[PDB]
């Protein structure tokens, strides 16, 4: 039930599905974006996946444990989005980040627009590794998308 | 109640030869303390 991997998140009342969002399961915790689940518990098969960690300032929330992923944007290198978009499978797009500057510093940052229901997609670097999550980001003035690279920080 | 549930959709790998794409856009942004970004005008 916490396999490792990429996962939808998925809401049904009594009739179909909605992907709302994605995550990321790694060492038995699972990522995802504040705003996908609002911190409410998960079901994962017949199994139940209660918040452990969240920030809503940062838009992230950790599942069964502390938030694992810790690997940093190099802030040079291509990177690539794992983008699980509702009723699509996953596709990975590679891309050079821009940067989100403020007054605390700079944050890499991917011009690529997808569905709402892509939020919490893996940003990966070269080796696979999970830089930050898709989805926290910026409506610019043509109306395309610029998301941060959201990674949390592993105490 | 509402069924919040998850389900597997793949392996995290890195695609070698990958379609590259996307800008590169250098922005001033402010994060407020609801963790929305906002554009710096
Ligand atoms: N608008 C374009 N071009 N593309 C976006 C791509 C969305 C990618 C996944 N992320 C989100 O859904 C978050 C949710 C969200 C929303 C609010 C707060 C948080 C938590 N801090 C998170 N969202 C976003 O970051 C952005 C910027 C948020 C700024 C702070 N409030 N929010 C939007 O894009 C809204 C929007 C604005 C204009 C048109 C449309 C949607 C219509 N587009 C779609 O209906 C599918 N595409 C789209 O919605």
């Amino acid at each position: 039930e916490t396999t490792d991997g990429v996962y939808r998140v998925m809401t049904r009342r009594l009739l179909g599905s909605t992907q709302v969002g994605v995550g990321v399961m790694q060492e038995g915790v699972f990522h995802t974006m504040w705003h996908v689940t609002k911190g409410a518990a998960l079901r994962s098969g017949e199994g139940r996946l209660d918040p452990y960690w969240g920030d809503v300032k940062q838009d992230l929330v950790s599942y069964c444990g502390p938030w694992k992923l810790d690997a940093a944007w190099d802030g040079l290198s291509e990177v690539q989005l794992l983008a699980v978009p509702p009723g699509e499978r996953a596709k990975n797009i590679q891309t050079l980040p821009g940067i989100f500057k403020t007054k605390d510093g700079d944050i890499g940052a991917v011009a690529l627009d997808y569905p709402a229901g892509t939020s919490g997609s893996p940003i990966l670097d070269k080796c696979g590794r999970v830089i930050g999550l898709y989805g926290n980001g910026v409506v610019i003035k043509n109306g395309s998308y610029v998301s941060a690279i959201t990674q949390g920080k592993r105490e | 109640s509402v069924d919040m549930y998850i389900e597997r959709a793949g392996d995290i790998t890195w695609e070698k030869d990958a379609e590259v794409t996307g800008n590169s856009p250098r922005l001033d942004v402010a994060l407020d303390e609801s963790g929305d970004f906002s554009l710096v005008e």
